[PDB]
């Protein structure tokens, strides 16, 4: 009960009140504002502390963000709804295609438009989003004449990415796996170092390939140069040849950064997605589904043939160095080759600055 | 009625009417008293009163300087009455409720206004660009964000505040200026540096490859004019100074410099989304201005990345103001209005009301 | 086969060396060391990398930390069962019974050492870590005896410590919930903000406690005080006795730093161990388990009124000030009541201050 | 068979025998070259020559210098022949299988060492103090830890590396003695302000407290002769340097002080070990030794602690030494034996042999 009067609006107080009922056990009934009534003087309190004084069927949220992005399109939902039927021959903007896709209603508020278009009349007074909604409801197929949209806007900047990574695996994987400059290479280093290694610990046929990476690390007694150093000016003398041997290997580098599983499942899916565009085509489009599924199933091919021959290749140099092409990835590999080839190079430019004083 | 909006900088004040075009009024956001006057007056009167910066960082600070830029926003530029328009302002990212409730409370009981919203910054600049879902690297004067977004609703610890921006790199261009011998260090003039900054230097693809061109291509110079009759060139502290964004450490900082920033935001996030983040990825504010800063922040981010992973960098050729035009297009947008605070619901509710 | 000379014992060379069964499908099977025999020319490879020519049953790790902490005794293992027998009555190092207690026999190394005592002699034959061990297994009821040698040696620190953090809880616990100054105080504010805060909002009895920290928050319209200043200059006019009334409240700073759960669940398992003392001294020690337990259980008793009137009290404030007890600490209740006072106190210098200049 | 200890600290080697007193052989670890030279030598001849610092930080880096460091070790210093004595050296926390490995190996092949073993210093300074678990703070010259240690194992991921210590506190009472007006910046002369360090100052139990006896009495401040004829006084910049550890933010640091690091540390551990780690609290090392450092520490985790826990700091009056003499205590122990490496069977497995 019993509110105060407030000539001038004072600033809300933003503390949280307790609700009557646990005020009970409390301090706050001992006494009360009724003892308090002119005593501080309410008026320069006053005077000091003044201040001056159609519908939507779907959720708000969603509503607005529709909005945020049809605003961007400048399409009208008929136009839009045209173009999913005649497959964005009316001007094809995948990025929208895109946008739009999260936008596919959800059979809860299909519910919502469906007999409530029969019944009444929302229409016009239905906001414009549910009305755009609606029209795209009204679209048959509409999942799955969007997902055709986003592969096919897609499919060559698709391959466009996809395919040099994987040529840069078949040819940096071959490259090393048949270069002779780089066998020899290693079975000096085999040679050399079973030298050192033996007499004690044995002696050795092979080593696995994180071995390379220990070379610049043993140095000399003199510790002025390296056993790559060594190896370097044993290369310059003894077999001249071998002192490029890099020039044997090629796409290394590029193919350390290539993320192979991703790629062949990146194939695998683009394979399904052509299927679901002939899967539609069939039954039935059929224009410029067909105009695209002919200029296009030869370079899926290619792809998935340049696929194959990707991961047999790579898989091929793993296991031929030693290693689990199922447990090691180029990420790994190639750079082994990369730090060892950059260093060689560096070797022999400190080896060469050396003999020249 | 036209509706208000006024985004808040920690440099400088965005603001004027809905339907979009951009803010007509943009001030320098600094309040000077005597040892009130507020904006670029400020600046003029410089050294006879002491300028207090209450947006600078992130935050507003001190609210009182805040009611003077308010009011002069309102009343002087804008050249409004308050009462009048629906207002919306802006918010930094992470800014903490009770800053976002003594706003609205400033709002109502100060300016009297009708209606108001708080929107956060950076959400606005991914509204701008017709998208619910994205990552903005949102980079003013004071601060810099990487602002995780998904259905319009940013995510809370995702968001990465970088302290180094646009001040900081006008800074920067002052000490690299100075070591070829250009003789301003003043507090003044220096106002002329920054305009080097905005007009010329830009963000190179490779910093080194471009550094080793540091003397031989005269064309790689660029000759500066200044504002009386002298004139003065400038080398490869050019492209040194946005340089500062990708490498932090060029001032000291040990923070991540872009790239990561954006890069471990988006890692911040679920799995799922990751996706969608890479994908749209939106550039806004001035300091997001510098030529080519686009394509080297793609090819930086595509480093981190997978092999297979979509990124796309969107940076408007208006996002200078991008915040600001998702302001507009927000206020003028029709589905925006039932979401409105009002004088009735905040005296039903007080300013605890302006959360959604 | 065929390892090589070493004249000099050249460095080992660390890499990972693949076994032939691995050596089959790979590079390194395609030609060997067999052609690099001069070649390279040995010589001064070899001339420039050149270098310079009783018994434990406890786990060797377990051994030495063991010897670690004896070392640091000075005791005999025999100085020590002595002592674990006579409840430590020669020289009661607490610290070390500690140590100590972690390297108790597990009954898997009671095994090693059982029969095997009996089974030959390894006496004198054995470690003498593994000696100290047998002789600390064949201590009756080693466990307890240990057990209850901790509970004594900490018993006085302990209450030491539990005593005034009980104390400190009851005292201002009290003096807050017993003070009238306060009350008022908090009454005068249920009125200011109930003024400002009706006509609209409605009008509320009272209010949770976090609503005292944003007092500071609304300023006057002037912006050059605060509403805690307006209260205080309010009560230095209105009501001056209440100027004060902090001092009615008392170690609100030293019980908001009680962690009060655990201070609680110390006390019991305090009681536990009393009970296994008595339980020990029983059957049977007796000597200084009784010269303790006498001077002792009353002690521990007191601390025990001390602990249920404690949380009696506690739980007594927090649901008089609305909150709950079972959901809040004093770590948070209290230091509301600290910043009030603190800022309180900070609000009249500058009412003081501002009425002088 | 006298055992060998060698302690390869950030600034200091510190070694000699086993059968524990002390390191009697303990010198700067820097090498000199002709723009070779080792220890206090490197000292004098400075300038003339470029000293290079191997153990700089943690780890041992460059290793042609560290050589040079156990060459002027076993034969000047100790004066023996390492072919005869198994040898001890101790090792950062978080030092890398490599780092060990390639000491191990310098070990046996360039100083025909019989026997040897790598461990690390801040296990030898828990165990110096009769006990296989805690958390250590060893504080060097270069580099500071907080290394939780469980049944002799330091836990990997507990140790906090703060890259805050001795030398840089030296560094600290260089800047503000000459704030105070003292005159000497000079990278020679300095060896004795570091003395000044040693002889006198501490650590505040309160800071501010402290700080607010900045002048009221005299006795606070100290008197200092240098090692000349003239005499200066210390106000109180005394206690003001050793609060760099507490608070880094002194020199500029945004990482945590002590407390914090020793804390956090804590806190990364096991739940049930926590209450062990707060009981044992050993503080180890050079930086380690200002008075009253013990009690602030004490007071600082009683703090973040909860209010029942048990919370000792052991601050041993030897503890300058604490990992050397833990190390002498665990050659000379007997059950240790049986854990040396030796050329037998690194012969048989090579440095990777050295993990136990
Ligand atoms: N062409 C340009 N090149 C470089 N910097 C620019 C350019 N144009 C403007 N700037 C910089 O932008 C900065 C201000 O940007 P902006 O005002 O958009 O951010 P803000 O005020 O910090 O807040 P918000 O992020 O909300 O916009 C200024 O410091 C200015 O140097
Ligand atoms: N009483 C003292 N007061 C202040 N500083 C001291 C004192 N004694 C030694 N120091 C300082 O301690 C530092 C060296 O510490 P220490 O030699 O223990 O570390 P380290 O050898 O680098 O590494 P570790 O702690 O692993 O041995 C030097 O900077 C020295 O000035």
């Amino acid at each position: 009960k019993k509110p105060i009067k407030t000539k001038f609006r004072l600033p809300v107080f933003n503390w949280t009140a307790l609700k009557p009922n646990q005020i009970n056990g409390t301090v706050f009934s001992e006494l009360d504002d009724e003892k308090i009534l002119e005593d501080l003087d309410l008026d320069r309190f006053e005077e000091l502390f003044k201040t001056k004084a159609k519908v939507t069927l779907l959720e708000a949220n969603r509503a607005k963000n529709l909005a945020i992005t049809l605003r961007k399109a400048g399409r009208s939902a008929e136009e839009i709804c045209r173009a999913i039927h005649t497959f964005d021959l009316q001007t094809l903007p995948v990025d929208f295609v895109e946008c739009l896709m999260r936008f596919l209603p959800t059979e809860a508020e299909v519910k919502l438009l469906r007999q409530y278009e029969r019944e009444r009349q929302p229409l016009e007074e239905l906001a414009a989003e549910d009305r755009f909604m609606l029209l795209f409801s009204k679209v048959e197929r509409l999942t799955q004449r969007m997902a055709g949209m986003a592969f096919l806007g897609n499919f060559q900047d698709n391959l466009q990415m996809l395919t040099p990574q994987l040529n840069a695996i078949i040819a940096a994987s071959a490259s090393v796996k048949s270069s002779q400059k780089l066998k020899q290479m290693l079975e000096i280093i085999l040679a050399l170092g079973n030298y050192m290694n033996s007499s004690k610990r044995g002696a050795v046929y092979g080593f696995k390939l994180q071995s390379l990476d220990l070379l610049l690390d043993t140095k000399s007694t003199d510790r002025k140069m390296t056993l790559l150093h060594f190896i370097a000016l044993t290369v310059k003398e003894k077999y001249p040849e071998l002192a490029n041997f890099w020039q044997e290997l090629h796409f290394v580098e590029k193919a350390a950064a290539v993320s192979l599983e991703n790629v062949l499942l990146d194939v695998k899916e683009l394979g399904r997605g052509m299927e679901l565009i002939r899967r539609e085509c069939s039954i039935h489009d059929n224009s410029v589904l067909r105009n695209f599924l002919s200029t296009n199933e030869g370079k899926l091919d290619k792809l998935q043939r340049d696929a194959k021959t990707a991961e047999e290749a790579y898989n091929a140099v793993v296991r031929y160095f030693g290693e689990s092409p199922k447990t090691t990835p180029p990420s790994v590999f190639f750079p082994v080759f990369v730090r060892f080839i950059r260093s060689y190079k560096e070797a022999e430019q400190e080896n060469e600055a050396r003999k020249k004083q | 009625t036209t509706a208000l909006v006024c985004d808040n900088g920690s440099g400088l004040v965005k603001a004027g009417f809905a339907g979009d075009d951009a803010p007509r009024a943009v001030f320098p956001s600094i309040v000077g008293r005597p040892r009130s006057y507020v904006g670029d007056e400020a600046q003029s009167k410089r050294g006879i009163l002491t300028l207090k910066y209450p947006i600078e960082h992130g935050i507003i600070t001190n609210w009182d300087d805040m009611e003077k830029i308010w009011h002069h926003t309102f009343y002087n530029e804008l050249r409004v009455a308050p009462e009048e328009h629906p207002t919306l302002l802006t918010e930094a990212p992470l800014n903490p409720k009770a800053n976002r409730e003594k706003m609205t409370q400033i709002m109502f009981e100060t300016f009297n206004v009708p209606a108001m919203y708080v929107a956060i910054q950076a959400v606005l600049s991914l509204y701008a660009s017709g998208r619910t879902t994205g990552i903005v690297l949102d980079s003013g004067d004071g601060v810099t964000h990487n602002v995780p977004i998904y259905e319009g609703y940013a995510l809370p610890h995702a968001i990465m505040r970088l302290d180094l921006a646009g001040r900081d790199l006008t800074d920067y261009l002052m000490k690299i200026l100075t070591e070829r011998g250009y003789s301003f260090v003043t507090t003044a003039e220096r106002e002329i540096v920054r305009d080097i900054k905005e007009k010329l230097c830009y963000v190179a693809l490779d910093f080194e490859n471009e550094m080793a061109t540091a003397a031989s291509s005269s064309s790689l110079e660029k000759s500066y004019e200044l504002p009386d009759g002298q004139v003065i060139t400038i080398g490869n502290e050019r492209f040194r100074c946005p340089e500062t964004l990708f490498q932090p450490s060029f001032i000291g900082m040990e923070s991540a410099g872009i790239h990561e920033t954006t890069y471990n935001s988006i890692m911040k996030c679920d799995i799922d989304i990751r996706k969608d983040l890479y994908a749209n990825n939106v550039m806004s504010g001035g300091t997001t201005m510098y030529p080519g800063i686009a394509d080297r922040m793609q090819k930086e981010i595509t480093a981190l990345a997978p092999s297979t992973m979509k990124i796309k960098i969107i940076a408007p050729p208006e996002r200078k103001y991008s915040v600001w035009i998702g302001g507009s297009i927000l206020a003028s947008l029709s589905t925006f209005q039932q979401m409105w605070i009002t004088k009735q619901e905040y005296d039903e509710a007080g300013p605890s009301i302006v959360h959604r």
